[PDB]
């Protein structure tokens, strides 16, 4: 029922960067995607 | 007071609330100690461009944008200057079949709310980087009011709920008055599961034509 | 195609009865990878998603 979601981005400028965020539901997760600005290079979702 | 007389006027006593009390002083902290999102200015912004009795289209939104110059205090928009997100891609996808309008060479929506459309979110605050990290913490039961005032509104309101959460809100809606019109949420991952073709803003702008109310001109202009 | 990335998707899902298994897709689109997500009906107990250089 929660999720931890772990994203490493890349920015205009080609700086990779880690984004880490807690206690997601799935919904919360799948709206959190569509308000990711960056290009994703990883994703990970884990079940707490 | 904090907003517009038309508001207040439905809102003052929320205000002068504990719970409410409680969520101002953890914010003057947080502000204080790290960064929170949207600017502690821009807080209300979809209430201070769209006033209680101007509203003719409610867009409900979870919460704000989590990254830098992002967020302006409205749902789904974002200041000008920066990337428009997924959704908000797919926003404007849809409103290009649906209407025609070209794509926007940026994705702020206060054209929007200044001819009636409440951007309102149902979390007005967020820390930066970290989604959904001030859930719980007050403002659902504000925006929960929001939503009830607007819903004993004599004049109708047209509800565009987008997705599972802002669905939810349906059963504080008082439907033999207001008009519903829901979908799939534009994230990539359910766009395509009938986001897509749901012509919400013809839809919403033949709602008010039916009342005698004049359309939305929903076309962002480049800036 | 010169002009497109590809991305690896692996699973550890969790079937109705509580038999966890992995599940290894590869060469996806961005795009791909969304309709797998939609099309997972399993619990999702790991998700990972890694762009292929
Ligand atoms: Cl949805």
């Amino acid at each position: 029922d929660s999720y931890d979601v772990t994203m490493l981005l890349q920015d205009d400028d080609g700086k990779q960067y880690y984004e880490y965020h807690k206690g997601l539901s799935l919904s919360d997760f799948e709206v959190l995607y569509g308000n990711t600005a960056d290009e994703i290079i990883k994703l990970r979702l884990d079940k707490v | 007071q904090l907003l517009q007389d038309s508001w207040w006027n439905q809102l003052k006593e929320e205000f002068e609330k504990p719970y409410y009390q409680e969520l101002r002083e953890m914010l003057k902290r947080e502000y204080a100690e790290q960064t929170i999102y949207p600017d502690s200015r821009d807080i209300f912004n979809a209430l201070h461009y769209t006033s209680y009795d101007d509203v003719k289209v409610v867009i409900l939104g979870q919460d704000p944008y989590h990254g830098p110059g992002q967020a302006q205090g409205l749902s789904f928009s974002v200041k000008p200057g920066v990337k428009q997100p997924p959704s908000l891609k797919n926003i404007f996808l849809e409103l290009q079949q649906d209407i025609g309008c070209s794509i926007p060479n940026h994705g702020s929506l206060v054209s929007w709310a200044k001819q009636g459309v409440l951007l309102l979110n149902t979390v007005l605050t967020v820390r930066r980087g970290q989604a959904n990290s001030h859930k719980g913490k007050g403002w659902e039961r504000l925006t929960d009011r929001i939503i009830d005032v607007l819903s004993e509104r004599e004049r109708p309101v047209i509800f565009i709920l987008w997705g599972r959460h802002a669905q939810m809100k349906k059963e504080r809606i008082d439907t033999s008055k207001h008009f519903i019109i829901e979908s799939t949420h534009p994230s990539p991952f359910s766009a395509r599961n009938g986001f897509f073709g749901s012509r919400p803003f013809s839809r919403a702008n033949a709602y008010l034509e039916k009342m005698g109310e004049a359309p939305i001109d929903w076309c962002i202009k480049d800036l």
